[PDB]
RNA sequence: AAUGCUAAU
RNA sequence: CCGAGGGUAGGGCCCGUGACUGGGGCGAAGUCGUAACAAGGUAGCUGUACCGGAAGGUGCGGCUGGAU
RNA sequence: UGGGAGAGGGUGGUGGAAUUCCCGGAGUAGCGGUGAAAUGCGCAGAUACCGGGAGGAACGCCGAUGGCGAAGGCAGCCACCUGGUCCACCCGUGACGCUGAGGCGCGAAAGCGUGGGGAGCAAACCGGAUUAGAUACCCGGGUAGUCCACGCCCUAAACGAUGCGCGCUAGGUCUCUGGGUCUCCUGGGGGCCGAAGCUAACGCGUUAAGCGCGCCGCCUGGGGAGUACGGCCGCAAGGC
RNA sequence: AGCGCCGGCCAACUCCGUGCCAGCAGCCGCGGUAAUACGGAGGGCGCGAGCGUUACCCGGAUUCACUGGGCGUAAAGGGC
RNA sequence: GCUAGUUGGUGGGGUAAUGGCCCACCAAGGCGACGACGGGUAGCCGGUCUGAGAGGAUGGCCGGCCACAGGGGCACUGAG
RNA sequence: CCUAAGGUAGCGAAAUUCCUUGUCGGGUAAGUUCCGACCUGCACGAAAAGCGUAACGACCGGAGCGCUGUCUCGGCGAGGG
RNA sequence: GCAGUGAACAGGCUCUGGCGACUGUUUACCAAAAACACAGCUCUCUGCGAACUCGUAAGAGGAGGUAUAGGGAGCGACGCU
RNA sequence: GAGCUAGCCCUGGCCAGGGUGAAGCUGGGGUGAGACCCAGUGGAGGCCCGAACCGGUGGGGGAUGCAAACCCCUCGGAUGA
């Protein structure tokens, strides 16, 4: 599982302000966080279809806040997504 | 994972080969290497005793320990896996301790770099050799000697294994890989695990020249002669049997036994296969 | 356990 | 040079027709059985599979638009 | 951030009950089956009983008008990996939302391919009864299949025969699961009876089939027919 | 001075002939020995230099519903 | 799914005149589920018939525009 | 009535059909061969496998086009005899 | 110029059946095929001093292989059976 | 008697030239990640055309032959059983 150290760590890496832990940055980031996990999980458990559903309402979800950050703010957008590597 | 082909030419439609990517190392050992005679299946007095044999690719043969109650205690690196062209399995390289080299059947599993050592105080791990009474049941053998001292005979084709069904005093119950129960003594050798290789039986040869590469030569059918050479030869036209089919020699071939009814090994087989 | 009853109130 | 038209060859689509063959709709009467409507006399229906002159039967699972 | 319940999913192990088979013991004149029988099995020693061993499949009591899941579906127990969801705090972002033609994924059973496995059951098949006949219903056998891995197939009374989201409109009662000021109040599920309203009626009724808005799908008499032709998909069966 | 109609829709009824025949018919349906429905006659109704019939278009058809319909069981919610 | 003078550019030819209208060369574009391309059908309108309206059907005669003159192609003369 | 049981799917005038050049359709001016059907299978039929099948064949059938001394029907010329 | 692989060397094509899947093999000297073989399918034997073959025997082959292996038999890619 | 012929064993040799363009690899596209798609590269095969070489399909000639199996034209295989 996550334990609270590494999305401690996620946040505060992240985060604009010291005390936000719900910016679409951060958002982002502990929404790929946990897509990084899962399909590491599903790479091993192909036969996980249940599990395989949540992982694509996770990504529909971190589409729709990265399209809102890109049609909001283009730097911020493009900085968090080099930072992450999402592209692709 | 045997590998397939693309239909560019009629025989490679078919036609599946190994994959062969288990094999570390491409020429064998100079040391442990013999030459091959080849007989066309001629005996000494000149004459074709095993039909339909000859003309495949040369080869040379690879000495294989199959007495490793030999160096008991000492323990052998995995070196290489090969390839063995006289027989199903690959073969595993192994660098003992001691400087001495030599071949083993390479077992299911088995990796370049493990430790591998026979005794009867050997961890029970694949590639390892012990007496078959300090092998606990339900354990999966291979290379199993018949009597003492007397060298592998069981369980060494691809794929093949023996288990361990129980013990009757000096003796232990295996299941071997044609299904019989046998009674085999306990200070008999055996390796963990399986041969390795399972996917050999998978292959396709595809086309009639392959069969030629591997020494087979083409068999005629008993039915395509004439009555002087076979029982089923002649007839005008196509014919049926017209008796029980026989072999060339007269022997029936449908189900007709021939083991040797009073050998004394029965008392030691609890099931036929 | 036991099938069926055309065609004009 | 282009050029109406004509010729040659190979395609695409459509229409008419054809030995034979498959089912469909219909019928104030025929032959065989009786599957459904009542617990329709083995509750019914249903997807699939195999089987049988025929309606249909059976296997596996499902529904109540059945009972208890 | 702090907590909760759960047959939600995948992988690896392992517990006993029972059926069948084999070995040994003891023992004898039938057992089995039906409406009644017969086939069958059994003196070459069955059935009933005791001990040992092997194997496969399914998990009794708990257990439910119970729970989980988007649906199909999910039930011994243990460990690991993983999805959804609920409550409290009212902390952060700042409309980032809803729906969705195509696309993609999932999708009971049966079925298909390649390996494995196979106790019990059991399409096809064989025999015995029944009957006018009995290609059935009942009985004795019996192969695929049912199980496992991988790959296909993509259908159903896949049903609540009720698309999804949001807001508004008396209550009473039973139950699962949270929080609290634990009489009682306040969330989230699952049922029953009923205001107003609706409906052809049956019935529905804060879990709407009421009152409204947004977006999608579908219908236009019955048969022919989910057929034909064309196209796409599938190894095939066949699907759209 | 003619043409159509006279069972209901739809206005206008009796007699004779026939007997599932001959025939009528837009729908429902009439006719099988006592027919307001067939044929004729008497009478009646509607139009009238016209009166009927066939074909086609709109209406009635809120039966493609924008005005102005629906989908639990009538046809209709896509398996998710 | 369609398109190879096809889509654009440069220069020229031709015309009363713009223009790939036509030609030579350079680039690789243009169109399409808001339905390209293909098949079927059809002259279009003012109007006309129907209808409570909305809508549906229709374009005979009359006025306007287009196309054609045995079936195809072409130019000459000329303000045309 | 008889049998251990009475030939299933598929195919069928067939490298299998005696009557036979069966019959119907096509192809030709004219078709005992050929192709498509029908079923009356003398005497098909499921690993002496049944029914299909892209590609391949100095295999064996049938037809058309191209072109020709094969022919109508022969004539002349060259070289070796 | 009648004519430009100008001489020499260098596929006639198409449509439709049968049989065999295919490349191969065969009656030296009348038969090259539809026959044989063939990859593949199935049955059966064989626990190793294996079965089986040759040999009076010793001894060989099988095989310095071990049931995913070896021998015998029938069918003959593949699809549906 | 295997200096012919059949099979096998050991050790050597030979196969002009041209065509086709499998896998793999690289780069781009595609996706949550993929499966997949495209181009380039690459040089596989009882692959294709064709001499040597190995065969021997059809026809003509030969028939007290050049020859007790030949000649001419044509034809099969030609990196493989
Ligand atoms: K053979
Ligand atoms: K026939
Ligand atoms: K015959
Ligand atoms: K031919
Ligand atoms: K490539
Ligand atoms: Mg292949
Ligand atoms: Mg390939
Ligand atoms: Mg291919
Ligand atoms: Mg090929
Ligand atoms: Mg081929
Ligand atoms: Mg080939
Ligand atoms: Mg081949
Ligand atoms: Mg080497
Ligand atoms: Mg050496
Ligand atoms: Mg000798
Ligand atoms: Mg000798
Ligand atoms: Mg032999
Ligand atoms: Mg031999
Ligand atoms: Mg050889
Ligand atoms: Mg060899
Ligand atoms: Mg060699
Ligand atoms: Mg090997
Ligand atoms: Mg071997
Ligand atoms: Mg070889
Ligand atoms: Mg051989
Ligand atoms: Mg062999
Ligand atoms: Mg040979
Ligand atoms: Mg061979
Ligand atoms: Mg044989
Ligand atoms: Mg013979
Ligand atoms: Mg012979
Ligand atoms: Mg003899
Ligand atoms: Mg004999
Ligand atoms: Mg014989
Ligand atoms: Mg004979
Ligand atoms: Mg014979
Ligand atoms: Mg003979
Ligand atoms: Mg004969
Ligand atoms: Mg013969
Ligand atoms: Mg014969
Ligand atoms: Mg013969
Ligand atoms: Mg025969
Ligand atoms: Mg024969
Ligand atoms: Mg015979
Ligand atoms: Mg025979
Ligand atoms: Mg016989
Ligand atoms: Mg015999
Ligand atoms: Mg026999
Ligand atoms: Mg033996
Ligand atoms: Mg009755
Ligand atoms: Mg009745
Ligand atoms: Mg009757
Ligand atoms: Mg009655
Ligand atoms: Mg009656
Ligand atoms: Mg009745
Ligand atoms: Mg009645
Ligand atoms: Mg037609
Ligand atoms: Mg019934
Ligand atoms: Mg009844
Ligand atoms: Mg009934
Ligand atoms: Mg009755
Ligand atoms: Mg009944
Ligand atoms: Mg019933
Ligand atoms: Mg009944
Ligand atoms: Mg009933
Ligand atoms: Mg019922
Ligand atoms: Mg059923
Ligand atoms: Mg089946
Ligand atoms: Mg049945
Ligand atoms: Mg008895
Ligand atoms: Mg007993
Ligand atoms: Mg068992
Ligand atoms: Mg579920
Ligand atoms: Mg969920
Ligand atoms: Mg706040
Ligand atoms: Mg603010
Ligand atoms: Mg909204
Ligand atoms: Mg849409
Ligand atoms: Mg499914
Ligand atoms: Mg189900
Ligand atoms: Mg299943
Ligand atoms: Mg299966
Ligand atoms: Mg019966
Ligand atoms: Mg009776
Ligand atoms: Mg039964
Ligand atoms: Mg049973
Ligand atoms: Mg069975
Ligand atoms: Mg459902
Ligand atoms: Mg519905
Ligand atoms: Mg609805
Ligand atoms: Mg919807
Ligand atoms: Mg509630
Ligand atoms: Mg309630
Ligand atoms: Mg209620
Ligand atoms: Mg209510
Ligand atoms: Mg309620
Ligand atoms: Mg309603
Ligand atoms: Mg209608
Ligand atoms: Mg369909
Ligand atoms: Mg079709
Ligand atoms: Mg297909
Ligand atoms: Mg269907
Ligand atoms: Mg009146
Ligand atoms: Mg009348
Ligand atoms: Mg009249
Ligand atoms: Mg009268
Ligand atoms: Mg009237
Ligand atoms: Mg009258
Ligand atoms: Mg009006
Ligand atoms: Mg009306
Ligand atoms: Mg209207
Ligand atoms: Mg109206
Ligand atoms: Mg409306
Ligand atoms: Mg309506
Ligand atoms: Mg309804
Ligand atoms: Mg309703
Ligand atoms: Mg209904
Ligand atoms: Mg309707
Ligand atoms: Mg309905
Ligand atoms: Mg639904
Ligand atoms: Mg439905
Ligand atoms: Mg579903
Ligand atoms: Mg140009
Ligand atoms: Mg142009
Ligand atoms: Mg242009
Ligand atoms: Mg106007
Ligand atoms: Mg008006
Ligand atoms: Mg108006
Ligand atoms: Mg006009
Ligand atoms: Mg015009
Ligand atoms: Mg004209
Ligand atoms: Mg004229
Ligand atoms: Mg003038
Ligand atoms: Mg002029
Ligand atoms: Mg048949
Ligand atoms: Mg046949
Ligand atoms: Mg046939
Ligand atoms: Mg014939
Ligand atoms: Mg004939
Ligand atoms: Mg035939
Ligand atoms: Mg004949
Ligand atoms: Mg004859
Ligand atoms: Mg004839
Ligand atoms: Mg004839
Ligand atoms: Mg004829
Ligand atoms: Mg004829
Ligand atoms: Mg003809
Ligand atoms: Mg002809
Ligand atoms: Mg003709
Ligand atoms: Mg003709
Ligand atoms: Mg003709
Ligand atoms: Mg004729
Ligand atoms: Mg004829
Ligand atoms: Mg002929
Ligand atoms: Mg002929
Ligand atoms: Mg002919
Ligand atoms: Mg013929
Ligand atoms: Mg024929
Ligand atoms: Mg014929
Ligand atoms: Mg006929
Ligand atoms: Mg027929
Ligand atoms: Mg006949
Ligand atoms: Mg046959
Ligand atoms: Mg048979
Ligand atoms: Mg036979
Ligand atoms: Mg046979
Ligand atoms: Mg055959
Ligand atoms: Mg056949
Ligand atoms: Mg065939
Ligand atoms: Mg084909
Ligand atoms: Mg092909
Ligand atoms: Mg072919
Ligand atoms: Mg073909
Ligand atoms: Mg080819
Ligand atoms: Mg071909
Ligand atoms: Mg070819
Ligand atoms: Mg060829
Ligand atoms: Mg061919
Ligand atoms: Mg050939
Ligand atoms: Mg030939
Ligand atoms: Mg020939
Ligand atoms: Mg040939
Ligand atoms: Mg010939
Ligand atoms: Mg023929
Ligand atoms: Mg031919
Ligand atoms: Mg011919
Ligand atoms: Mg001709
Ligand atoms: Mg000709
Ligand atoms: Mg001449
Ligand atoms: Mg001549
Ligand atoms: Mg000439
Ligand atoms: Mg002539
Ligand atoms: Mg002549
Ligand atoms: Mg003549
Ligand atoms: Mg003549
Ligand atoms: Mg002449
Ligand atoms: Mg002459
Ligand atoms: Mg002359
Ligand atoms: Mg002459
Ligand atoms: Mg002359
Ligand atoms: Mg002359
Ligand atoms: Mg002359
Ligand atoms: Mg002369
Ligand atoms: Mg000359
Ligand atoms: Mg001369
Ligand atoms: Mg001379
Ligand atoms: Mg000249
Ligand atoms: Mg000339
Ligand atoms: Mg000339
Ligand atoms: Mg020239
Ligand atoms: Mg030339
Ligand atoms: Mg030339
Ligand atoms: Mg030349
Ligand atoms: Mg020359
Ligand atoms: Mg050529
Ligand atoms: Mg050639
Ligand atoms: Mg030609
Ligand atoms: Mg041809
Ligand atoms: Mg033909
Ligand atoms: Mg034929
Ligand atoms: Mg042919
Ligand atoms: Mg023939
Ligand atoms: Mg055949
Ligand atoms: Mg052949
Ligand atoms: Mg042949
Ligand atoms: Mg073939
Ligand atoms: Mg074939
Ligand atoms: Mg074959
Ligand atoms: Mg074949
Ligand atoms: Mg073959
Ligand atoms: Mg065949
Ligand atoms: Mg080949
Ligand atoms: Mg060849
Ligand atoms: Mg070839
Ligand atoms: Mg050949
Ligand atoms: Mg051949
Ligand atoms: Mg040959
Ligand atoms: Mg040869
Ligand atoms: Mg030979
Ligand atoms: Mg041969
Ligand atoms: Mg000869
Ligand atoms: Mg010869
Ligand atoms: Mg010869
Ligand atoms: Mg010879
Ligand atoms: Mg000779
Ligand atoms: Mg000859
Ligand atoms: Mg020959
Ligand atoms: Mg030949
Ligand atoms: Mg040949
Ligand atoms: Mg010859
Ligand atoms: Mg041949
Ligand atoms: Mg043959
Ligand atoms: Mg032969
Ligand atoms: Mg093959
Ligand atoms: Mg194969
Ligand atoms: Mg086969
Ligand atoms: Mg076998
Ligand atoms: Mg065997
Ligand atoms: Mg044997
Ligand atoms: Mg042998
Ligand atoms: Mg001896
Ligand atoms: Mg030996
Ligand atoms: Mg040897
Ligand atoms: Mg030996
Ligand atoms: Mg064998
Ligand atoms: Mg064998
Ligand atoms: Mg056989
Ligand atoms: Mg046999
Ligand atoms: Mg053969
Ligand atoms: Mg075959
Ligand atoms: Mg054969
Ligand atoms: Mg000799
Ligand atoms: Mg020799
Ligand atoms: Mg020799
Ligand atoms: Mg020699
Ligand atoms: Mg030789
Ligand atoms: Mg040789
Ligand atoms: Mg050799
Ligand atoms: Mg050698
Ligand atoms: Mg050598
Ligand atoms: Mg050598
Ligand atoms: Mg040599
Ligand atoms: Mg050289
Ligand atoms: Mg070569
Ligand atoms: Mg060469
Ligand atoms: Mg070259
Ligand atoms: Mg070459
Ligand atoms: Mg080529
Ligand atoms: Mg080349
Ligand atoms: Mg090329
Ligand atoms: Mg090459
Ligand atoms: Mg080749
Ligand atoms: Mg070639
Ligand atoms: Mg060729
Ligand atoms: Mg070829
Ligand atoms: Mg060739
Ligand atoms: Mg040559
Ligand atoms: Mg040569
Ligand atoms: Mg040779
Ligand atoms: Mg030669
Ligand atoms: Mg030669
Ligand atoms: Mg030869
Ligand atoms: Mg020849
Ligand atoms: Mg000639
Ligand atoms: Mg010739
Ligand atoms: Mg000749
Ligand atoms: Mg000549
Ligand atoms: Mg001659
Ligand atoms: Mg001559
Ligand atoms: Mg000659
Ligand atoms: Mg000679
Ligand atoms: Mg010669
Ligand atoms: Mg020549
Ligand atoms: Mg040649
Ligand atoms: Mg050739
Ligand atoms: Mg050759
Ligand atoms: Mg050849
Ligand atoms: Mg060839
Ligand atoms: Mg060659
Ligand atoms: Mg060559
Ligand atoms: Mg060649
Ligand atoms: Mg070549
Ligand atoms: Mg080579
Ligand atoms: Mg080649
Ligand atoms: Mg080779």
């Amino acid at each position: 599982p996550i334990t609270k150290e590494e999305k401690q760590k996620v946040i505060q890496e992240f985060a604009r302000f010291p005390g936000d832990t719900g910016s679409t940055e951060v958002q982002v980031a502990l929404l790929t966080l946990r897509i990084n996990r899962l399909s590491e999980h599903l790479k091993v458990h192909k036969k996980d279809h249940h599990s395989h559903r949540g992982l694509l309402m996770m990504v529909g979800q971190r589409r729709r806040l990265l399209r809102y950050l890109q049609r909001e703010d283009p730097e911020r957008y493009r900085a968090l997504i080099e930072k992450l590597g999402i592209r692709g | 994972a045997v590998k397939k082909f693309k239909p560019y030419t009629p025989s490679r439609r078919f036609m599946t080969v190994a994959d062969f990517s288990e094999i570390t190392k491409t020429e064998p050992e100079k040391s442990l290497v013999k030459p091959l005679k080849k007989t066309g299946g001629r005996n000494n007095q000149g004459r074709i005793t095993v039909r339909f044999r000859g003309g495949g690719h040369k080869r040379l043969y690879r000495i294989i320990d199959f007495k490793r109650w030999d160096k008991v205690g000492i323990p052998a690196k995995v070196a290489a896996i090969e390839y063995d062209p006289n027989r199903s399995a690959r073969i595993a390289l192994l660098h003992y301790v001691d400087g001495e080299k030599r071949y083993i059947i390479a077992p299911d599993g088995l990796q370049v770099g493990q430790q591998v050592v026979a005794g009867p105080d050997a961890p029970i791990q694949v590639g390892n050799a012990l007496p078959l009474r300090f092998i606990p049941v339900g354990t999966v053998v291979h290379a199993v000697e018949l009597e003492p001292k007397k060298g592998a005979k069981l369980a060494r084709a691809a794929g093949t294994s023996a288990q361990i069904q129980g013990r009757e005093g000096d003796y232990v119950i295996l299941r071997l890989p044609s299904g019989e129960l046998r009674k085999v003594h306990g200070e008999c050798y055996a390796t963990v695990g399986a041969v390795g290789n399972a996917d050999h039986k998978n292959i396709v040869l595809g086309k009639a020249g392959r069969s030629r590469w591997l020494g087979r030569r083409p068999h005629v059918r008993g039915a395509a002669m004439n009555p002087v050479d076979h029982p089923h030869g002649g007839g005008e036209g196509r014919a049926p049997r017209g008796r029980p089919p026989a072999s060339p020699w007269g022997w029936q071939t449908k189900g007709l036994k021939t083991r040797k009814r009073r050998k004394p090994s029965s008392r030691f087989i609890i099931a036929r296969r």
